[PDB]
């Protein structure tokens, strides 16, 4: 589903084979979320705020060793935190793929009308041919069931 | 027809480690780590790296600038970082000083760790306040100033008074004389010479006792007279004697005491050091080199990614952080 | 949708205009989750457990400076961690808004019966007028489709 | 629902009372996710990477105290981070229960065909008897509505 | 009709920074930061802040309490925190001590950093164990006790024996004599006087050598005889001599050695210090002031929020943590 | 019929703390913490724990190995960790050394903190370079080697020259002589004896002055002649004199100066120490004991869980981390 251009999209498989169209807005949204997550990892290299008097070298060894120990503990804890944040961000980025597909499913749920059969996998069955023009209208948000002879939702007026 | 929503497949190109999904194959990923490439030392784009203490005063070393040598009294630029290019800075001007018999060898490596290095006009302890009232500061003869005129260290006064002979000892108190956010750096010492010469100048033939007590603790020396180390680190060709120095540091509200017998050379001027700056070890700067970060192992480096995988060391500026392994970030869909 | 009293709620838009009612249980749940998240941020100021001999002032400068460096590194790392927890908790609080709306959607999915048309946006169409009393019954969980002449779910007995 | 063997599963309640079957694949997935989460908590005890010259005991008290302070700050910050990861991982493990049930709901949504009534709670009503064999076919993924006289989804060919 | 589930809109009032959503406009937010307002120093609600070492013994300074002055031997309350109100605590009672020529000026600032400060009965090294057997502790005459009777420092013994004249030197070993969780603080020193007076009392006219070796390192002094600093920090109007002191600290299992010639003033009593407590610099306590936290920049402060945005410094008690920027937390729906 | 998807109930057995759900009752949980049980000290599975410096050389202490005693010159195994079983390591062989009057008492506790302890062949400062040219190293007579032959300390040369009588003093410079990643450890000192014996051997009757200046700072001693502490820590039954030692440490690129008068005992050999290793305090190893972790409070311990709830202390090896409270992890469904 997709990569006509863009990670996210829609497809129509039927008498005409498989046609594909892509949603470049959800794809851009996913790329922006990934960029923002990377942009929140770039701040862990800027955690030095205070500047204290430094300890000079060529002094008592025990003092040199304490200064080195402070720097080595800070560096090891920072590296461990970076590794855990990378693992967590990769997990969140992968989970976002399913969140984005769910949103696309709900978009089809509304646009295709009450007569579309929801198969549970994010696929719907409609009693009409859907060949390219239909996928463009789905991507653009202009699909209207009545154009194809499909039932629309009942109005709230009764 | 069947209208589906989802994501598209593609060939996997990277594997990403996750918390619960294992190594997930993805179609693209961003490499968050790089291996640094060593470069020359230089500035950091954001400001001056001090390198030499007084880059516009030629013919002088940093040890000579720190001692306020008569011909080395130039302008010290401000810097945002500094490089320690000398582990044992050497003196080349004035009377020989036994820098390896005290704690003054690292003085230039103290001044450089601050953003602003200021010479403070005025003697740390005025001549009029010494116990043997008509105290004068004598010219050395091995400290010529510009025109060949005999002079003296700006920071160190070779003091003599109205009398000669052994004394009980004198005591002086030196108080902080910089601003509230400045640290004061003092230099004081003792003249050691042959017993015949110590008798001629001060009226004593035996070693004299010098004591100081500063926040750093108590210091005591009794310089031996004669059998001096071979003459070095001086403009003198014949010195006969040697200077023994002690470096003292005071912060706001602090005091120190110097108990001294004959042969004492007193503070003549002092340094006031303001905002601390990062310091790394390394080579002097390459003329015209600019980088984002100065690393101790790698010289100037760029930061193409926020993290690096290489040798750990200290770094100053817009530096990447060290990590142990390559780190990839998902920038695509999960692979089929 | 809501704030008759409370962030979360239901509305009915039709021949009678728009009527609103609110669910104070889901709203209280959201408020309690926010309070608990804040209550887990108040613990990052209490991470000092051990008391060691302190380093006194008016001592050797290098030792005083190492003590100061330890305090400054700890303070800078703590401030950076606080900033990241605030950003993460704000993201989680915002996402919870959609989790709560989804739960409300499923409550309507069950209460409105098999004949309600699910529009995908958390809105359902029912073939009756729903004027205030119906929203109170929905909020209270006592809505029964048969009260309005609507089909109920088929029993499991067959 | 479940524990015939395994945390996750399906049940059928009707004229024959309540029958239960369990899905050991989703259950194993949950168990593996829990194990992996524990396996990512086991790495914070291995964050010492550098070995520096140690400070010996029986030395100047201020130096001994700074070395002790460094060790005590590191230990207190590590303990606080461990406590927060345990709280966060327990929250994520509990939330996974709903993610797994949702996946099971979608599995039934597809397998039971377009005529099943979706009650919103992950329960569906079908016009046939489902007595053990039907639950085994559901767990194994081989349920076919026509076997019981129920409608399947319309094909995409038209 | 159309029945919808969702959330209600309202006007935005705050914007909250997020990981991936940017600055999200929300209808309400909680401010997690505050700017501290300076208050007086006082107690911390949870317990006593030491301030003065002996608040019920009037007429004495903390240096006089720490030195166990005959009239300053009061009760030291326990505290959960302390304030360093004196950077150079002064002596006002007994014989003059040259506190700026040693490491004893900060003694009152060591005792205060522990919760329990206990005077330990008994001489750290008993009089019967000294090499010149009939050793006695002489009254000073410038240490009057209550009734005008001549006395001595509780912690320091002015020792004389059966002989006079120069000696090779004597060596004593001092072992830890507190409980396993207590640190022992000793005071010892040397009497310096005019050479005529040193001859009259001890039979010597020249400076004598004193040496100690404790875990803190080696210490050595040879006090000058005469030309003393102007008399100060004493109840004496005429002293002639001066006392040179050294502070020694031992932990459990530790030992120290004191090599001493004539003029040695020995340990007379010692402090045992138990559980450490936080210490901040600041003004003395205001009578009746209570706060949640003592900050170094701000005096007593409240903690209306867990974090603050202001000047960084040390703090003791139920204190907020410093952050760099205002922090808002969502407490409402996302704005329309 | 009605076909439902969900999870099954069961009885709750554990309650788990969460971020927003409070204490959630669950049917099962994993206990991530344990209470350690004290065991014997031993090795760590991954390698040797040093314990004794030279376990195959019987009859010697670690101080005798560190001083390179003639009969204690064995093989030092490499180790990944070490145990400090002696707080005041004692000497049992050779001439008595006043280890409590200097900084050499902890020498064995310095060597053990490195993985590789290497004896460096060659004198740190060669005999041919001393000012009084025909310098020899004398046998002691209280250092017998194997066959009863008089010998000397491997690390310390009892030096005499061609003359006797007081001198001005001599100065030597010692440079680093190990590899770039090794730290060099020196021992030097002074012979103190009765003034009659110091006159017989060196031509002097008064205390002599010794000075050193290394990165650790300045050291000065003037050993008293006579009235020595009771003879101990020696194979000698009568010694008359005593040795005063100083321990010096140099890293790559560093130098130190030793100014010395008569009675000086020079460096004879030195230690080169490579990769640092963790060190804990504790009892010597139990023969045959193996554990995953050496803790200071608990001896060898296992790591059945990643975290423990007990007394905090240092630890070496595959150790659990200390936490404040029991920690449970969900391993089941929510309880009904
Ligand atoms: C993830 O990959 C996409 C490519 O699929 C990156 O987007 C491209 O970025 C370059 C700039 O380096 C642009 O010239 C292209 O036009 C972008 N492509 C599209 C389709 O927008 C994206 O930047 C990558 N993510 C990150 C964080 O770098
Ligand atoms: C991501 O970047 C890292 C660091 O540059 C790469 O790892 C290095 O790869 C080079 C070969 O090009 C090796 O010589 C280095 O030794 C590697 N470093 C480490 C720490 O292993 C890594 O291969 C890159 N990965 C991708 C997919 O680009
Ligand atoms: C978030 O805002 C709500 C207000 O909408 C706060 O709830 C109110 O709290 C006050 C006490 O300060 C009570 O007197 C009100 O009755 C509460 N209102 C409701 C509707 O319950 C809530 O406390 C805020 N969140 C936090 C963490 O303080
Ligand atoms: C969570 O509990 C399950 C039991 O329900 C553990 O799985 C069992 O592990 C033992 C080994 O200790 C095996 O012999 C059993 O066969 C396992 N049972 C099943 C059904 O697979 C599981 O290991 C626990 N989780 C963790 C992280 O320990
Ligand atoms: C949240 O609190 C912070 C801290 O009190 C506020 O920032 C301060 O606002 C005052 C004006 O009232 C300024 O004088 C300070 O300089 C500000 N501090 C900083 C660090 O910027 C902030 O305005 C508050 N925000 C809200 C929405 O209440
Ligand atoms: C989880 O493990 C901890 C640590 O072993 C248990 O807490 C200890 O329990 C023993 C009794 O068996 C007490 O004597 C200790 O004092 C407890 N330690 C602490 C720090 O409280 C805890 O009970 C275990 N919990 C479960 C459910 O197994």
């Amino acid at each position: 589903d997709g990569m006509i251009a863009g990670w996210h999209g829609y497809s129509s498989t039927g008498d005409h084979g498989t046609k594909v169209a892509a949603d470049l807005v959800s794809t851009q949204k996913a790329m922006d979320a990934i960029t923002a997550r990377i942009n929140n990892m770039n701040k862990m290299t800027e955690r030095a705020f205070s500047v204290t008097d430094s300890t000079m070298q060529e002094i008592q060894k025990e003092i040199k060793d304490l200064d080195k120990k402070i720097d080595d503990v800070r560096a090891d804890e920072t590296a461990a935190q970076i590794e855990m944040i990378v693992l967590l961000e990769n997990e969140n980025i992968i989970n976002a793929e399913d969140e984005h597909v769910h949103a696309l499913k709900q978009k089809l749920t509304k646009m295709l009308g009450p007569s579309a059969q929801d198969m549970g996998d994010g696929c719907f069955i409609v009693d009409h041919q859907c060949k390219e023009d239909c996928l463009r209208e789905i991507v653009s948000g202009n699909y209207t069931p009545s154009k194809y002879g499909m039932d629309e939702f009942k109005s709230p007026i009764i | 027809d069947k209208i589906c929503a989802g994501v598209a497949s593609g060939k996997g190109t990277h594997r990403v480690e996750t918390i619960t999904k294992g190594e997930v194959l993805v179609t693209n990923a961003i490499n968050m780590t790089h291996t640094p490439t060593s470069g020359p030392f230089g500035d950091l784009k954001t400001g001056n790296v001090r390198d030499k203490l007084c880059p516009t005063c030629t013919g002088c070393t940093d040890m000579d600038v720190a001692l306020m040598t008569p011909t080395c009294n130039g302008v010290i630029p401000e810097a945002i970082a500094a490089i320690q290019h000398e582990n044992r800075p050497l003196q080349s001007k004035c009377n020989p000083i036994l820098h390896d018999l005290g704690n003054t060898r690292q003085l230039p490596n103290l001044l450089r760790k601050y953003k602003k290095i200021r010479k403070s006009s005025g003697i740390a302890f005025p001549l009029a306040s010494y116990a043997d009232q008509p105290v004068i500061s004598n010219p050395s003869g091995n400290c010529r100033d510009g025109n060949g005129v005999e002079s003296e260290f700006g920071s160190l006064l070779w003091l003599t008074g109205n009398t000669k002979g052994a004394i009980t000892g004198e005591t002086i108190t030196i108080t902080h004389q910089c601003n509230n956010d400045e640290v004061m750096v003092l230099v004081w010492g003792a003249w050691a010479d042959l017993s015949a010469t110590m008798n001629t100048i001060y009226g004593v033939t035996t070693p004299q006792t010098y004591v100081s007590n500063f926040p750093s603790g108590r210091f005591s020396m009794s310089p031996f007279l004669g059998n001096f180390p071979a003459l070095a680190e001086t403009e003198a060709t014949t010195a006969t004697g040697r200077i023994y120095l002690r470096m003292e540091v005071l912060e706001s509200g602090q005091r120190g005491t110097i108990q001294y017998q004959r042969g004492f050379m007193g503070p003549g001027k002092f340094w006031c050091l303001s905002e601390p700056i990062p310091v790394v070890k390394g080579a002097v700067k390459t003329n015209g080199a600019v980088s984002d970060c100065l690393h101790e192992v790698y010289g100037g480096i760029s930061k193409p990614t926020p993290f690096y995988t290489g040798n750990r060391g200290k770094s100053v500026g817009n530096c990447p952080k060290w990590v142990r392994k390559p780190l990839l970030v998902v920038n695509g869909t999960k692979a089929r």
